């Protein structure tokens, strides 16, 4: 609400061109754009504090911004290249505000050679198993979703139409199929535990859904398979009373 | 030691 | 023990000129170069001992640029008017022949703060070794400042330190010589 | 070029009671030489001077994120950066340079010294004049060190003897210096 | 020799109604006088501030997290006396000097919390597709929190760490991991490793 940045997931190609724009309604002073690295933390690329005019940060090499009025602040990548990917956080702040920053939702994104290594992901369901219902009285089902390139995808559940939480319990974070290769497509898993009487009635509808993120349109596909979009895909399942 | 600043505040 | 330590900027339209200076007692500990975004000790010293991250001044400096063009406003464009200054000349060590002394011209109780100071030896100008202050806070909020002149006395060489400032009709001439 | 000027002030003061056990901050923002608007640490609030400054204070004391920082800025601030200078700003002692010479009129100049405060003597045979005694007062060089003189009327007589004392913060004992006929 | 946060290295699992403390101190060489923060970034959402102290020897708190700043040892640690489900984020101390642009961040700690479980019940089972009866999983679930679960055996077949709860789950917190292989030589006993595999 306060700061928004766009776009929220980007795939691009190496010696290609990715801007990610940044928008604040508080009218503040400052604006920042940071990178966000599993292990380094958070590093300031380059910063803002008047406008028409940019400071250069800490990490600024291979990166260019420009701030053409108060409210805006976008990070130009001239030729992206494989170590600039990561989560982009654009952020702002005011003396009026004792300059605390205010962060946006982050701009992910991920750069690969050849494009046509993203595959959208296969997803199953998988039924409980007779011997957790007799031993615990309870029924818990398993999703999978495989062969999806990158790893930026959300998995949730959906329980006769609307979404569950409770008894949901979602892997940290996807494996690798392939952990040997720098272009592996990954899996993820989750669990959905309910009562044994729940899933034995057969008028409940369980669905898996999963949110991919992947190319966008005005990007030139030239495969036979159909090109991987931003999309959804899902598996689902009925109760079986026996 | 490094001194500090104190903001001025901004009107409007 | 009373002591005071003043943070001081100002901002002029339309020069376009910023100051941002630290005041102890009434002496500089430090001023920001705008033009090269750096921090200047008054005592060499002092940048031994503590430092300061400039970008903080030039933050406060684009603020009150802001904030006086709001006020300009408000006011119904309501200008400043001049004050010219005091000036007065004197030496900072008591006065022998040959002997190395500094000649200082203590330019007081004036806005806005713009001047151009001149040192003259015998009608013509001089150079060599001078120094000066930036403008310094006085508190009925005019300005002050001082200027340097590194000399050898004489019995046949006189001095002039000329100020010019738009509350004079004329530049104003503050004279010294020997006894 | 007589175009009209406008400036823009802005005073951030810290006052130091006792050390830094009371204090006082003031910021305080000025248009040409009038204070429209002010935070006193002892009011807690922006407060305008004049009535230019109004919209300023109402405005202001709605920012409480601003507020706070004002409000912490004894601490933050005011002593920190006291804490930051005073080896070379509340602990800086420099001796004076002391030298008598006559003027019917002896003057004692006392040069160079820091910090201000500073007490100087005219004795004639060991008594402390007090008729014919004028000084210049605290005359600050710019440069950190100060400089004095105090002038004494007397009439010399031969084998009178005039000393000038000089009692400053960084002497563990008074300085003199002596002139005779 | 700068400016620096230190952090709780990696990620941090506690159990439910447990308590929790993060590590924070920092070293600076070009800011004044620190304000210090801690901003906390939920699974998917972006960044946004916990809580934060502008004077030391005070704390703040906030949703039951407590931090106190603390500049006789330069620490900032993060408090809370009983986790919740809905506390599993990315927690990042920083300092910031309020008079210029300046920020310190520190590493970032991942907080999972898991389900908190006094009788537990380990043991595997099998599960099949609901379209092809060919393909299976086994689950490895009902066990307590002390319970690692290795990854490894070989590279055809695929194994999950402890699973993180739901941020907003409320009932049915319970420990799993699953696995899954192609080779078809192979069962839900062979998979991982008192504990039950019908
Ligand atoms: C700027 O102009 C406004 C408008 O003329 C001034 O406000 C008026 O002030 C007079 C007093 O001199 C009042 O009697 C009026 O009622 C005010 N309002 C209006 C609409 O006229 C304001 O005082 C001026 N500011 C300065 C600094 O002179
Ligand atoms: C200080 O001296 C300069 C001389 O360079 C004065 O400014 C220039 O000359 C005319 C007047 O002779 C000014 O009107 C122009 O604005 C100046 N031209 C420049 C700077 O390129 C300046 O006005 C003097 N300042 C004061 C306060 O007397
Ligand atoms: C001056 O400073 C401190 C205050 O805590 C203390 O040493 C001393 O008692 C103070 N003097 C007075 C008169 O309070």
């Amino acid at each position: 609400a306060a700061v928004t940045q766009s776009p929220r997931s980007k795939v691009a190609v190496t010696g290609g061109k990715v801007t990610l724009s940044c928008h604040q309604t508080n009218n503040h002073d400052y604006m920042y754009w940071y990178r966000q690295d599993t292990g380094h933390g958070l590093r300031l690329i380059h910063y803002s504090y008047v406008a028409d005019s940019t400071e250069k940060g800490d990490i600024p090499d291979g990166y260019k911004a420009s701030r053409p009025s108060q409210e805006n602040f976008s990070l130009i990548l001239e030729l992206a290249s494989l170590s600039q990917t990561a989560v982009y956080f654009c952020a702002s702040s005011a003396v009026n505000s004792g300059n605390t920053l205010y962060f946006g939702e982050g701009s992910r994104l991920i750069v690969v050679e050849d494009l046509n290594k993203v595959f959208p992901p296969e997803v199953a369901v998988f039924e409980p198993s007779e011997a957790e219902i007799s031993h615990t009285q309870k029924a818990t089902l398993v999703c999978l979703a495989t062969g999806f390139f990158p790893d930026h995808v959300e998995l949730s559940w959906w329980v006769n139409g609307k979404e569950v939480h409770s008894g949901v319990c979602t892997d940290p974070q996807p494996l690798k199929e392939q952990p040997a290769l720098n272009d592996s497509r990954y899996a993820l898993s989750s669990r959905l535990r309910v009562s044994a009487t729940f899933w034995q009635n057969p008028r409940n509808h369980f669905r898996c859904q999963v949110q991919f993120y992947g190319l966008s349109e005005n990007d030139e596909w030239t495969q036979d398979r159909a090109k991987p979009v931003t999309q959804i895909v899902s598996a689902e399942a009925w109760g079986r009373a026996d | 030691g490094v001194y500090a600043t104190r903001s001025s505040a901004v009107r409007l | 023990e009373e002591h005071v330590i003043i943070q001081a900027e100002f901002y002029l339209n339309p020069d376009q000129s910023g100051e941002f200076m630290f005041d102890f007692d009434g002496d500089e500990i430090f001023h920001v170069d705008m033009a090269k975004k750096e921090t200047v000790w008054r005592l060499e010293e002092f940048g031994r001992f503590a430092s300061f991250e400039a970008q903080g001044a030039l933050a406060n400096i684009a603020v009150d640029k802001a904030n006086l063009e709001i006020m300009t406003k408000r006011s119904n464009y309501t200008p400043i008017t001049n004050v010219p200054p005091e000036v007065t000349v004197l030496t900072n060590s008591p006065v022998e022949l040959r002997e190395p002394n500094v000649l200082i011209c203590f330019i007081d109780k004036f806005t806005p703060p713009v001047v151009n100071v001149t040192w003259l030896r015998n009608g013509k100008p001089v150079t060599t070794g001078v120094s000066e202050t930036v403008f310094l806070p006085r508190e009925d909020h005019l300005f002050r400042k001082f200027h340097y002149l590194p000399f050898l006395p004489s019995t046949e060489d006189v001095y002039d330190c000329r100020v010019e400032h738009w509350g004079l009709d004329e530049p104003l001439l503050k004279h010294w010589e020997f006894d | 070029d007589t175009r009209p000027r406008f400036l823009e002030q802005v005073k951030h003061e810290c006052h130091f009671f006792n050390g830094t056990e009371r204090v006082r901050f003031l910021d305080r923002y000025f248009y040409h030489q009038e204070e429209y608007v002010r935070f006193d640490s002892d009011v807690g609030e922006y407060r305008a001077v004049t009535e230019l400054g109004r919209p300023d204070a109402e405005y202001w004391n709605s920012q409480k994120d601003l507020l706070e920082q004002k409000r912490a800025a004894v601490d933050t601030y005011c002593r920190h950066n006291y804490g930051v200078g005073e080896s070379f700003t509340v602990q800086r002692r420099v001796y004076p340079e002391v030298t008598v010479y006559p003027a019917n009129l002896l003057v004692c100049s006392v040069n160079g010294f820091y910090p201000g405060s500073i007490e100087v003597r005219w004795f004639r045979n060991g008594q402390e004049e007090k008729t014919g005694v004028v000084s210049t007062g605290l005359i600050q060089n710019g440069d950190w060190t100060f400089q004095t003189l105090v002038m004494l009327e007397t009439v010399p007589r031969s084998g009178e003897v005039y000393t000038c004392q000089v009692e400053h913060p960084s002497l563990t004992s008074p300085l003199t210096v002596e002139w005779r006929a | 020799m700068g400016d620096s946060v230190t952090q709780t290295e990696g990620q941090v699992t506690v159990s439910e109604s447990k308590s929790l403390i993060i590590n924070c101190t920092y070293s600076t060489t070009s800011i004044a006088y620190p304000n210090l923060f801690w901003y906390v970034r939920y699974p998917g959402e972006g960044l946004q501030l916990l809580l934060k102290v502008i004077t030391a020897g005070q704390k703040g708190s906030s949703r039951g997290f407590e931090a106190t700043y603390n500049k006789e040892t330069t620490s900032f640690h993060l408090q809370k006396a009983s986790v919740q489900e809905s506390d599993s984020a990315v927690y990042y101390c920083a300092l910031g000097d309020t008079g210029n642009y300046k920020y310190v961040f520190g590493a970032g700690t991942r907080l999972k919390v898991i389900a908190h479980i006094q009788n537990p019940d380990p043991a595997v089972y099998q599960l099949r597709d609901s379209k092809s009866s060919d393909k299976s999983v086994c689950l490895f679930t009902d066990f307590d929190s002390q319970t690692n679960v290795s990854q490894s055996k070989d590279s055809d077949v695929y194994i999950t760490d402890k699973c993180v709860l739901d941020m907003r789950s409320m009932d049915f917190k319970s420990n799993s991991a699953v696995a899954w292989s192609n080779k078809s030589d192979f069962a839900c006993a062979n998979a991982f490793n008192d504990t039950f595999f019908p």
